[PDB]
DNA sequence: TCAATATCCACCTGCAGATTCTACCAAAAGTGTATTTGGAAACTGCTCCATCAAAAGGCATGTTCAGCTGAATTCAGCTGAACATGCCTTTTGATGGAGCAGTTTCCAAATACACTTTTGGTAGAATCTGCAGGTGGATATTGAT
DNA sequence: ATCAATATCCACCTGCAGATTCTACCAAAAGTGTATTTGGAAACTGCTCCATCAAAAGGCATGTTCAGCTGAATTCAGCTGAACATGCCTTTTGATGGAGCAGTTTCCAAATACACTTTTGGTAGAATCTGCAGGTGGATATTGA
């Protein structure tokens, strides 16, 4: 037969379109599931796993490390509004708390 | 024995060098990105779903996942999101 | 095994006020302590109570993260790092 | 004549070192008692994967400190500096917690 | 066309409480609501009980715990009890 | 014959609860006592508010039961106001309550 | 000639509304507005008399749920007047902001 | 338009909520609130509309829309 | 306390809008048979949880002391309630008509199936390094005077 | 302003606890061919939903008075932070025995299919009914003198 290409590779992909559309049949959603369904889905979770890998990984440099951890992670997503009203009631563990001390509180 | 357990690791990383070459991913932070990337998926796929129930309709099309994708993201994050889909989609039906 | 006790004063001041730090807290009242313990106390009670739940209906004598983890979903406290 | 700092400095010194930090800030065994005191007082002969133990601490310190910084915002509201009671209870009122 | 909804059952539960009472429409609606919703929570836990158990059916069993995690501790005790007394009876039928 | 519900002793319509837990995609194939179990507790529930409204009811000197008196129902009692703190009941209003620093004298 | 105290008419409309249900705004301007933010997301809409209902019910709602966390934050605060500060304080441990 | 939410039941709304003093600048204060909350849930129920591609809005569009905001509305359907 | 102005609370009274009530049909909800399969037993491979031992020092515990809060008062400027007015925007009902949810079929395209080959992942090895944890030395802050 | 006492900040090391990169099966994607099923789709059709009037109150917008509520300013008892001495007990490191998850295989009670066979629940009209809402009449509750 033909050479198997992937349907990531086929929608230019990194994240397994095969995978996410497994996971959707098999997670109870509906009943039947459209072929593009798993190639958006895939695209979104593509997509938003680079937007804060890219907002980490900087937050990894200016702190003079080269592997992004959870600090890196938590303060990517809570100075980004979007992402953190995204993330507004996850919690992420080890990663702590943004710096931040009310005026009122400083000498004077 | 020890029966293998799917992830979403591989892509994270293969992602990561995408944007930072030079940056890796410690072990816990990738713990995150998973829970993340579960995350999301989840909050999607039931939005798709109870979509289509609503609309008395039995198939999750690329069309669920998106007006699921408006509900759920904010601002730009959900503008790009959709660009990204739309773009990924046709890609691969065209061909 | 001994008895377990009065553990909830393992919570101690010294703790709570580390804890009101990072939560940017300058002065603390004396009072603080005993009601925070009070806190904890209901905040850990209803997240094992929940994840124990999924345990017994599991056929499980051992509470795995992952209880602790839809435990806490289900309290509405989604916790990322354990999840996988 | 020894030095001493004003009250209230090393405070302040204290917020900006723990907010800077992510460590976990209650002692980890005499946490890990509370766990199993409280949920051996739901059922009995249960066992914890350590991964648990950390999951529920986590969540706490997490919750704690959170609550905390509402409550802050309270006391200040209250033209006061230091938290008390009133506050926390004034928060999860708000929270929704328990009103 | 149809539109089934859980009225006649509210109101037939409703005369066995309170014979001599009656009720609005807009009362109906939300006992509706209630229902749907109430129905909706546990199917729904039930649903993730199964799925964490990797269980591909979703029993009396789930439908119990399911009523535990989301029923305040004294409503709980009842509910599990009612569900437990309908079901012993039909099946003993 | 019978009908199901009659014979688990419900005035709930099990067959219904039956397919729906079906029709909404909750798991692939669903016990033959979960429909009924689940009618159970859906009927108690109802008959759980509406003897409290009922009472609601009763207590304003009025025999048919609308929105206000399930509001009233609902909101005191902790367990009911607990289940539905999130729900907002539409003309149900609100329970009287007047923070005692603000009245007179 | 006849004057009631300050304070004194205003606790007498807090018997009065918090024993009545009938919504507290005026149901066209409501309506109007409704319709015009409506606009601005999809163009030429329709609306079923019972959603206009339906927004205008969970709105008030929202509103006095809002009223209440509000004054006990302006009661926190040794106060008796319901002030920016406190919708804002609240709103703020509400997390909607 | 928005104006329109008179002044008068901005302190209606207040009195059944349980207050008893208003300050003057809590009008222009409420109705921004007021305003973001119509704005966030009719914004979802029209999402929710243009997918059943109808050009019009139902309750059930609201409820829906209501209940994703965790304002679930009991009366409407659901 | 006495006296007067409004409020509130009752017991009725009587339409009017809703509500029970009195009949009938497709869509479900039982039945009877046949087929298929999930997940309960039993068993066993093996992870990993509970324990115990010991040594070391990071910290929790108590106590002294006094800076500077929070809690009281007092005071009056002026923000906001209670009102009497003046008039216009909202409430209420009918039309009348157009847009349009909702069906109703056709059926070409899109999914689900059965299963057969093909590989991309995942689970341990083998191979590598970012940086935790130390150490000094500037630099920057605080707080006394 | 000026030191003097500390605490903070930054860069320089470098072994190893974890993160990368290898390697090697096999669980589950991808391919194919072959039955369903879905849900756009061109017409059609009774609702619903805007529009338009078109008056009538209410109900809201104003401009007044002044009651009393919120800040501002001043006080000061003593609560709560800082600094220290003392030594408890959490941490760290490891090693072990089994309690129990988990991975495999059997299959029998139980759930799903299908084909029909009856029974219901929803949909329209058909006969009441419960309050809403208006009406005195009688104490209440306020508030001024
Ligand atoms: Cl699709
Ligand atoms: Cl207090
Ligand atoms: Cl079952
Ligand atoms: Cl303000
Ligand atoms: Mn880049
Ligand atoms: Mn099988
Ligand atoms: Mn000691
Ligand atoms: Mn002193
Ligand atoms: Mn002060
Ligand atoms: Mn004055
Ligand atoms: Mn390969
Ligand atoms: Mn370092
Ligand atoms: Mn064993
Ligand atoms: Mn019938
Ligand atoms: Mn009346």
């Amino acid at each position: 037969r033909a050479k198997a290409k992937t349907r990531s590779s086929r929608a230019g992909l990194q994240f397994p379109v095969g995978r996410v559309h497994r996971l959707l049949r098999k997670g109870n959603y509906s009943e039947r599931v459209g072929a593009g369904a798993p190639v958006y889905l895939a695209a979104v979770l593509e997509y938003l796993t680079a937007e804060i890998l890219e907002l980490a990984g900087n937050a990894a440099r200016d702190n003079k490390k080269t592997r992004i951890i959870p600090r890196h992670l938590q303060l990517a997503i809570r100075n980004d509004e979007e992402l953190n009203k995204l993330l507004g009631r996850v919690t992420i563990a080890q990663g702590g708390v943004l710096p931040n001390i009310q005026a009122v509180l400083l000498p004077k | 024995k020890r029966s293998r357990k799917e992830s979403y690791s591989i892509y994270v990383y293969k992602v990561l060098k995408q944007v930072h070459p030079d940056t890796g991913i410690s072990s816990k932070a990738m713990g995150i990105m998973n829970s993340f990337v579960n995350d999301i998926f989840e909050r999607i796929a039931g939005e798709a779903s109870r979509l289509a129930h609503y609309n008395k309709r039995s198939t999750i099309t690329s069309r669920e996942i998106q007006t699921a994708v408006r509900l759920l993201l904010p601002g730009e994050l959900a503008k790009h999101a959709v660009s990204e889909g739309t773009k990924a989609v046709t890609k691969y039906t065209s061909a | 095994r001994k008895v377990l006790r009065d553990n909830i004063q393992g919570i101690t001041k010294p703790a709570i006020r580390r804890l009101a730090r990072r939560g940017g807290v300058k002065r603390i009242s004396g009072l603080i302590y005993e009601e925070t313990r009070g806190v904890l106390q209901v905040f850990l009670e209803n997240v094992i109570r929940d994840a124990v739940t999924y345990t017994e209906h599991a056929k499980r004598k051992t509470v795995t993260a992952m209880d602790v983890v839809y435990a806490l979903k289900r309290q509405g406290r989604t916790l990322y790092g354990f999840g996988g | 004549k020894p030095h001493r700092y004003r009250p209230g400095t090393v405070a302040l010194r204290e917020i900006r070192r723990y907010q800077k930090s992510t460590e976990l800030l209650i002692r980890k065994l005499p946490f890990q008692r509370l766990v199993r005191e409280i949920a051996q007082d739901f059922k009995t002969d249960l066992r914890f994967q350590s991964s648990a133990v950390m999951a529920l601490q986590e969540a706490c310190e997490a919750y704690l400190v959170g609550l905390f910084e509402d409550t802050n915002l309270c006391a200040i509201h209250a033209k006061r500096v230091t938290i008390m009671p009133k506050d926390i209870q004034l928060a999860r009122r708000i929270r929704g917690e328990r009103a």
